[PDB]
């Protein structure tokens, strides 16, 4: 369920 | 009331393959705020960029930039694991307020960002146009990001049920795996989102005796 965050 | 103040975009940060998720919407009404739960993308991610965007764009990259933090010392997990609680706090003086917290560690990290900041007038109304005439392609690049995510999930955790099975797996079934992995890394790199799909289908039918193990 929780959106994704990316590490750059 | 005949008028009152607005935050005149929607505003939001970069989650996971391009795409810009919203947390306060266009026209809302300040002071506002809101908070939201994120994860990790990948497993033992320990650290997260917080990319704040303003505009109505799908595409992260279509929107306009307002600043980035890092939020780093998160324990080593799966991924899906860590909570990090995102929230946008907007005064009533247009002032924004961004801040992202590991609740797992207590580690958070905090940008301030300045009323005059973002898209100004015709640059709001250039948006507002530009996000209806891509209305289309940009709900198309949306559902092409979600197959992607799919897809790049698939990929790292079938790579990591073949190595927990080791010679459990007979040398017909792994190499046919492996051939599929291939066929959908390379899928994955283009737009076509039932191409992605269709290579996510012919992994599954090799991988029926990795599933039993």
């Amino acid at each position: 369920r929780p959106i994704l965050l990316p590490w750059r | 009331v005949l008028l009152l103040d607005v935050t005149p975009l929607s505003l939001g940060i970069e989650t996971m393959g391009g795409v810009m998720t919203t947390l306060i919407a266009k026209n809302t009404t300040i002071p506002t705020k809101h908070s939201q739960v994120f994860s990790t993308a990948e497993d033992n991610q320990s650290a997260v960029t917080i990319h704040v965007l303003q505009g109505e764009r799908k595409r992260a990259a279509d929107n306009k930039s307002l600043g980035q933090f890092n939020l780093d010392g998160i324990n080593p997990a799966p991924r899906g694991m860590p909570q990090i609680e995102v929230t946008f706090d907007i005064d009533a003086d247009g002032i924004l307020h961004v801040s992202a917290k590991d609740k797992n560690s207590g580690k958070e990290q905090k940008i301030t960002i300045k009323a005059s900041s973002g898209l100004n007038e015709d640059e709001i109304q250039k948006m507002v146009r530009d996000a209806e005439a891509n209305a289309e392609a940009d709900r198309k690049f949306e559902e092409l990001v979600q197959t992607r995510n799919q897809g790049d999930h698939l990929l790292h955790s079938t790579r990591k049920q073949v190595e927990e099975a080791g010679d459990k797996l007979p040398a017909d079934d792994k190499t046919a795996i492996e051939s599929a992995l291939t066929a959908l890394e390379t899928a994955l790199k283009g737009e076509d989102k039932a191409a992605i799909e269709a290579k996510m289908q012919e992994l599954a039918q090799v991988s029926q005796k990795l599933m039993e193990i």
